[PDB]
This record gives C-alpha cells, structure tokens and sequence, in this order.
C-alpha cells in the first residue's frame, strides 16, 4: 500500500499545487473582466 | 466637494464638518446632540439634514464607489431564493439572505455527498443606508460540528467569485449584533414580520426611489418669427446650426431601448438621443427637445426650460403655456 | 444539553432559559439584569459573567451549530496576506477587519504601468473575524459595488496589458490599498448611537 | 494509520480531479468573453 500510495501521491501533490495556482489565476481573470465590463458601459455610455 | 476631494486627508475634514454642523444646531434645541465616533477612527428638518450629511460623510469617506450594488450573475444564481430576513436597527436597514443548498457544480456534475454543506456556507448581507445601499457576499470558514451534526477545501470557496462562467439567516445578523446588556430602544435591532406585506411593500417602495438627486429640464428651440407661436415652438424641428452645435456638447446621452435599464430616467420610452447630463450626486435628464417627436404634457410639465432664442426679442414668460 | 438539543425547537427555551437565568439573579443584584432575550430581535460580578457566557454560548449555537475554530482557505491567505488591518471592541465582542493589497498577484508579476494599480484590481476583497467568549468565527467578503465610474478614476485603468500580464502569469505556472476602517464604519454607523457603552473602540494598532 | 491518511487524501485528490478539470473549461470561456469585450471596446472606443 505504501508503494502504491507514494507512486500516486507525488503526482497528487504536484497536480494539486497546479490545481491551486490555476484556480487563483482564474479568480484574478474575473476582476479584469469586471473592469472591462464597466469601461465598456463608460464608453458604451456615449451613443454612435 | 467632499466627493471629488483627493482620498488622503479626507478624514480630518469630518472633524471640522461635524464641528460646524453641531455648533450650528443647538441655538434652539430640545435634544442632547450626538457627535460622531471618528475619534476612534423647524429643527426637526435641521436634524434630518445633519443626519443625511453624516450619512454621506461616512459612506463616502475613506473610499468612493457606486452608490448601488450589482451582484454577479452566478452570484444571483447561487443565493437564488435563499432564505432571507431583514432587521431595522437604527436609521439603517440591514438585510441578509442565505443559500438553499443547490450546487452549481452539482448541476455541472464522489464528493457529491456534502454539496449541501459546501453550498450552505455562502450568504449575502446588504445594508440600505440613507446615502445609498451596499452589500457583500459572505463566505463561511468555521466548519460544522463533526461530533454532533477529507473534503474539498479550496474548490469549495472557489465557486464564489465574480461573473465567472437552508441555514437560518438570523445567524450572521445576531453574530454582528449581540452586545446583550443594552440597546433597549435607542439602538434596538428590530425584525420586521415576514408576513407584514405592508412593511415589505413599504421597504420595496423605499427601494423604488433613487439615491442620487433628480433633475429634468426642457430644452426648446424657437425660431425667428416663431416668437409667441406656442405651436411652431413645439412643433419645430431641425433647429438652427449654432443651436444644434451647443446642444451636442451638453453632457452625455443614452438611447432608449433594451441596452439602457430603468436605472436612468426612462420617461417616455416611446422613441431619441435625449441627451442626459450625469454624475453621481445629481442626475439631470433633458426629457424633451425639438428632437423628441402626453408629449405635450411631457414638456409642459418640466419645471424649468432652456430656450434657444434665434430671434429678436422673442420671448416673455407669459408666452409659454407650460404651467409647470 | 442545549448543544445536544435539536436544531429545530432550539430557540424555544431561549427566553425561558434567560428567564430561568434572570429568575436566579432575582435578589443578588439588579443593576442591569434586563431580559435582553433575542426573541424580540428574532461576588455577584461572577454571576453577571455567568449570565454573559451562557447567553453568549446560546446565541453562538442558536439557529445552527458550528465549531468555534476558523481556518481560512488558502485563497483567503493568498488574497489578504499581509493585508492592511484594524481591530475594534464594539462591546465584549472582539471585531477584526483585514483588507487585501493584492500581494500574491504582484507576486505573479514579480512595471509601474501595471504594478502601480495592480492592487486596485483586487482591492475589493476583505475579511472580518469576530472573537466572542464562545470562540471566534469569521467570513471572507467581496464588496460588489463597482468604483465611481467617474469620481474614482476607474477609466484610467489600462487592462489590455493587464490581460497580457495575466497570460504571462498563466505561462509561469499613496496608500496601496483601501482602508479596512471603511467596512467597519459601514457596518456600524447609526449616527445617533443611543448607548454610550455600545460606542465602538479602536485599540491603537501601533502601540503593541 | 499514516498510510490510511495518505491513501484517503489520494482518493480525495484523484476524486477532486473532475472538479480541477472543470476549472480548465471556465478558463476558455473567460478568455473568449474577454476577447469579445475587448473588441467591443475596440469598435465603440477606438472610433473617430
């Protein structure tokens, strides 16, 4: 069981740290999109 | 001025503002005055105004955002129909809501056994003070009672985001307000009856009224011989070139359609440019121009009108039949 | 027992309980022995402390149960690590507010054209933790009212290069933030505070 | 006991991989909505 567990757990820890950094950046990408939306309205505020 | 001033040294103003305020009042008083608390950080109308001034100072010192909220779409989906309550406390109006349990990922599709526990964490708090309303999406971290009542920790709090893609709501309220040994009626939290549709209706009507100031102004273009016409005035179209120019640079406009919500004044959704000045404290719409064509009443009801002369001694107030 | 007591029909005894409590303080002293049961809103000094602790525990465990230990998810730490903080004592409760300055983001980047207003991006997140006798519990928060579209300089917030920086971060695999004082002021500013004891107190952050 | 802990975290880790994978998708949809908003900003902001 120990052999199986370490052979799985190395990749476990690595991909989990990945999983972590990926989700944090995804959460950050939301602030950008929100600012985009607000600036879109600001611009879109004026009529063509 | 307290709005547009630069962020630093905004606070220290509040001392002097409050000083002038409260020294101004009490020249004819019945009530012992109440100061601020930023040392840690008919006269009825007078008190109303002073309260409003303090409210604005508070809600606007130390930072400045939109005066209204707008919850994220996935947010709204999450607490959709969650169990909610509301408590008047002082002059504020606190309100909270709590999720129901349904999982976004549960719909998205092991760990599906505790998705009610995952979901049930997040709630929402919302305060409606005189100077506008703000809110927050609350997220719990203190887990359940394991002994009495291997779980995805990060991805749990993940799904609470901005625009990506039941627990008794009284809980958090009594959390943030439970100094027990006082608050008899001076600062007594007060629940309103969920049954009391009258009170709920009154709270709604309160939401229906805007937080910023209201102004609407009638802009007219008379001609040269159109003086004292009272129809060629209104029925006019395609005003002089200079009048049209001055009109272009008159703030900003928003076309009336699906794009523009009732957020700004939508008076007369029928037909176009209807230029509308706009900032945060006040908002002035120019409800009618020559370009606009109840309508006759629409422009006969605007309390004040700017009018483009374009004649020689065109106008006297007696000319216009606009009573308002 | 009140813990082992069912979550439903838990509030029921609460007044009776404090009644049973106030009826044990009948004649020991009656300075402020008032009911104060939250059914409305929903030496003998040792006896006062007793009543305090018991009703506080009830309030903590009425309407649900929850362990008295908070442990923030990694996301919270990443967001508000080293954040600007402030703690007050509204009454016997200890309230603490913390505010993020986007430390981990600027870490993601490791340029004033970006780093100058990088914290401005995530300047919304915050965290409020309250420690009562019954333990401490907290919540992470995200204000959801955008900046003043014109009076709070949100237009001059270049973001295309920020998106480019975000892509770069993905490849990697005066005051710099808002003042947490704001949130607290918001959540308690009944301007005519009608109970002097309830007047919140800011402990001086610097004198340790 | 230690190995039980390790294997349990392994099962939790591998089981949460579908959840980790989900984040990937949302990344693409955020990217494309970012593009849409940026080009909306283009054709309504970069005007004459």
């Amino acid at each position: 069981l120990l052999l199986s567990q370490v052979s799985q757990k190395l990749s476990n820890s690595e991909s989990v740290q990945q999983q972590m950094e990926f989700l944090n950046r995804q959460l950050l990408v939301l602030g950008e999109v929100n600012e985009l939306y607000l600036e879109q309205l600001q611009n879109k505020h004026s009529d063509t | 001025w307290f709005i547009r001033c630069r962020l630093p040294f905004r606070k220290d103003f509040v001392p002097f503002i409050t000083k002038g305020l409260r020294s101004n009042v009490l020249l004819s008083f019945d009530d012992t005055p109440e100061k601020d608390s930023f040392r840690a950080r008919l006269k009825n109308l007078h008190l109303e105004l002073t309260e409003t001034c303090l409210d604005m100072m508070a809600r606007y010192v130390f930072s400045n955002f939109t005066a209204v909220p707008k919850r994220s779409p996935v947010g709204e989906f999450l607490l959709a129909g969650g169990r909610t309550k509301t408590w008047l406390v002082g002059n504020k109006l606190v309100t909270v809501t709590t999720s129901v349990g349904t999982g976004t990922r549960s719909l998205l599709g092991n760990l599906a056994a505790y998705v009610p526990l995952l979901t049930q964490g997040w709630a929402e708090i919302l305060v409606r003070r005189p100077t506008g309303n703000t809110s927050w999406l609350m997220s719990l971290e203190n887990p359940l009672s394991p002994f009495s009542s291997e779980l995805s920790n990060a991805l749990m709090a993940a799904e609470r985001f901005k625009e990506h893609r039941g627990i008794n709501p009284s809980f958090v309220f009594l959390q943030l307000y439970h100094s027990p040994f006082f608050g008899d009626e001076s600062n007594k939290p007060i629940l309103l009856p969920n049954e009391s549709q009258s009170f709920e209706r009154s709270v709604q009507l309160l939401d229906q009224i805007p937080s910023y100031d209201t102004h609407k102004i009638a802009v007219l273009y008379v001609g040269e011989g159109q003086s004292n016409s009272e129809l060629a005035i209104l029925s006019n179209e395609h005003g002089s070139y200079r009048y049209t120019e001055f009109l272009t640079g008159l703030g900003r406009l928003i076309e009336l359609k699906d794009c523009q919500p009732d957020k700004v004044y939508l008076g007369g959704l029928d037909v176009q440019f209807t230029y509308c000045w706009h900032d945060d404290i006040m908002q002035a719409v120019f409800h009618i121009a020559t370009l606009m064509p109840d309508k006759k009443r629409h422009l006969g009801n605007d309390f004040v009108s700017i009018v483009y002369n374009d004649s020689g001694e065109d106008f006297k107030l007696g000319t216009i039949k606009g009573q308002f | 027992w009140f813990i082992r007591c069912r979550l439903p029909f838990r509030k029921d005894f609460v007044p009776f309980i404090t009644k049973g409590l106030r009826s044990n303080v009948l004649l020991s002293f009656d300075d402020t022995p008032e009911k104060d049961s939250f059914r409305a809103r929903s030496l003998k000094n040792l006896h006062l402390e007793l009543t305090e602790t018991c009703l506080d525990m009830m309030a903590r465990y009425v309407f649900s149960n929850f362990t008295a230990v908070p442990k923030r998810s990694p996301v919270g730490e990443f967001l508000l690590a080293g954040g600007r903080t402030k703690t007050w004592l509204v009454g016997n409760k200890l309230v603490t507010v913390t505010t993020s300055v986007g430390t981990g983001t600027r870490s993601l980047l490791g340029k004033t054209n970006l780093a100058a207003y990088v914290p401005l991006l995530t300047q919304g997140w915050a965290e409020i933790l309250v420690r009562r006798p019954t333990g401490n519990t907290s919540w992470l928060m995200s204000l959801e009212n955008p900046l003043s579209p014109f009076s709070s300089d949100i237009n001059n917030m270049p973001l295309q290069e920020l998106s480019n920086a975000l892509m770069a971060a993905e490849r990697f695999k005066k005051v710099p933030g808002i003042n947490p004082s704001f949130v607290f002021l918001q959540l308690y500013h009944s301007p005519f505070f009608g109970d002097e004891s309830n007047k919140p107190i800011l402990l001086p952050n610097e004198s340790q």
